[PDB]
């Protein structure tokens, strides 16, 4: 039901990285402010910020013209990477309560806001109306607790998790500066949600698991197919050190295993030192490559390797708080396999607030 | 000696109460006033610091020796873990 | 290629925040001349100049992770960037303990489960280089001395 952007479902590297090193796994979802080497901001000195208000309303008027030219229904707009800029559209902010959640969305992925509203016993006026999201009447509480009669609770709902969100107004002093290579741009923000403890709907694999190695192999295969699609020479041909630049932790035996079927190495003559595509091999279409790896599997893999790094840096309680254990515990509790001790050490708050997702019989 | 409804209901009520508390805590627009008391660990279980003696040759001719003491239990663990691994790499 | 945009939050003093807010909601390019940002080669220090009045700035790390989410219909929201830094205007000093929202205050101290600085790895890399550049190394776990 969730439709991510075309950069997200095609697993583009800027948004979905092929390899994350140790210093990039410690700064997972906390990207530092990088210094530019070339560009207008790379030259040291004062730099004017630029107010985008004409850009926002011009883009919104243009998208409304596109929607009314296409029959007036609901449209799909996020088709390019330049659609995912912060320079246009209605931005909200979303703050997280936990430090490191078990699952977290990459850039370019979609989520929905669902307003769960339990009616009052007998007569009820109607859901308190809310600016964002669609309202749904929930007799059966989605979360661990149950809604009170007449209580509306907003929540982020996607394929990765489901988490209760709470709308707060922004501080009166904070603005949002979008810096690019060319200059600074400023928006105001008015809406900021606080996201509670996530209820995971996707199971993060463990390290060295079968699902883990399957995702690594399928990700490498999808990258190899998309490099073959990008090739301009007729017998489509790629170079090995492009793949070695993308996946540098991989042993080259695994890369040659992926290239063994679907390609062959030409040493001499034309196409020398290239891996040309086999003439009998039909390169898979775009929808087959999309059906190979899902973006949520990439987010689960990134959560696993980030938690691997954090545990590795910190020398059994911590192992219980690892997202493969907690996601397995919560999904098993949702099928009714087992129960969870709601007070424990997997508690991301460290106090009595919040749950702990570890299995109890 | 309930092994069924008691455990299930107890888990359910702790879930509902905890959820209610969380909801009350996050949607609060009450201002909160600006370290939280925590157990202070000793310099490791053994209460032992690490001291290293280093021998080097200076320009021209010299053989100075540097004794350096590491009092941080975190630096200790990472240092000696590598040393123990090396003792086993050969 | 495409480079992920880098968004951060700018916090201003309240009177200067009111002037910057009025100039942003006005929408002219007059604001462009009025508001400038100079980031020093420390990386954690700056000047924000509001109406050519210099203010001293520090780029700090935020305890939670925020994410900007854009929308076209206010029902489906697409994540655009991750925010983790704030240029407050007026190391341990460059770490902010509180969160932006009102319920998140003293989050790092109270609502965060004990977590490690991963710092220590860099210190170990510094010690290893000195060991490998030596000749004889003597070690003993010690006692009180």
């Amino acid at each position: 039901i969730i439709q991510h952007s075309i950069p997200a479902v095609e697993l583009r590297q800027p948004f979905f990285p092929t390899h994350m090193g140790p210093i990039k796994l410690r700064q997972f979802h906390r990207p530092p402010l990088k210094k530019y080497s070339f560009g207008a901001l790379s030259q040291p000195g004062p730099h004017s910020v630029q107010p985008l208000l004409k850009h926002i309303k011009k883009k919104a008027k243009m998208r409304e013209q596109e929607r009314q030219a296409s029959g007036g229904g609901e449209m799909f707009f996020m088709r390019t990477p330049q659609d995912l800029t912060g320079k246009d559209g209605d931005l909200i902010l979303a703050e997280y309560s936990e430090e490191n959640g078990p699952l977290m969305m990459q850039v370019g992925m979609a989520t929905k806001i669902k307003n769960y509203y339990k009616r009052k016993p007998g007569k009820d006026p109607g859901a308190p109306d809310c600016k964002y999201g669609e309202t749904v009447y929930c007799h059966t509480s989605p979360f661990l607790g149950s809604l009170h009669p007449g209580q509306l609770l907003q929540a982020f709902e996607n394929n990765l998790f489901r988490a209760p969100i709470y709308l707060h107004k922004m501080p009166e002093t904070d603005f949002l500066i979008i810096r690019t290579r060319q200059g600074y741009y400023i928006r105001e923000l008015v809406d900021i949600f606080v996201v509670g403890q996530q209820c995971p709907l996707f199971e993060v694999p463990g390290p060295n698991s079968k699902r883990a190695n399957t995702h690594i192999r399928d990700f490498l295969q999808v990258f190899i197919y998309r490099l073959f699609w990008k090739s301009k020479d007729r017998p489509r041909r790629i170079r090995m050190e492009d793949i070695k630049k993308a996946f540098p932790s991989h042993s080259e035996s695994s890369i040659r295993k992926r290239l063994k079927l679907c390609a062959d190495f030409k040493r001499t003559g034309m196409d020398s030192n290239w891996w040309v595509l086999k003439s009998d091999f039909r390169l898979p279409t775009e929808e087959e490559i999309r059906a190979m790896v899902s973006p949520e599997q990439c987010c689960a893999y990134y959560s696993m390797i980030a938690a691997e790094q954090r545990l590795k840096d910190a020398g059994d309680d911590e192992v219980r708080t690892a997202p493969w254990n907690t996601t397995r515990a919560f999904i098993a509790a949702m099928k009714g396999k087992c129960l969870l001790e709601v007070t424990g050490v997997a508690d991301p708050t460290g106090c009595g607030e919040g749950f702990s997702y570890v299995k109890i019989p | 000696r309930f092994s069924v409804a008691e455990h299930q209901e107890r888990y359910k009520e702790e879930c509902q109460r905890i959820f209610d508390l969380q909801n009350k805590v996050l949607s609060s627009t009450e201002v909160l006033s600006t370290t939280a008391s925590v157990t202070s660990l000793n310099s490791s279980a053994t209460g032992r610091c690490l001291k290293i003696y280093r021998t080097f040759r200076d320009e021209e001719g010299k053989e100075y020796v540097r004794c350096e003491t590491v009092r941080k239990p975190a630096v200790i663990d990472a240092y000696v873990r590598i040393r123990t691994t090396k003792d086993e790499e050969f | 290629p495409h480079e992920l945009e880098s968004q951060f939050i700018l916090r201003l003093p309240p009177e200067y925040a009111s002037t910057v807010r009025r100039a942003v909601q006005s929408g002219h390019v007059n604001l462009k001349d009025r508001l400038t940002i100079e980031l020093h080669p420390d990386g954690r220090h700056g000047i924000v100049r509001v109406d050519r009045v210099p203010l001293a700035s520090k780029l700090v790390d935020l305890p939670c992770v925020m994410e900007s989410l854009k929308t076209i219909d206010k029902k489906t929201f697409y994540k655009t960037a991750d925010i983790c830094q704030m240029l407050v205007s007026t190391e341990k000093k460059f770490i902010w303990n509180h969160g932006i929202t009102l319920p998140l205050k003293n989050v790092r101290k109270r609502r965060f489960r004990k977590t490690a600085k991963k710092d220590v790895e860099k210190e170990v890399k510094r010690l290893l280089s000195t060991d490998a550049e030596a000749v004889s190394t003597r070690w003993e776990i010690i006692a009180e001395d």
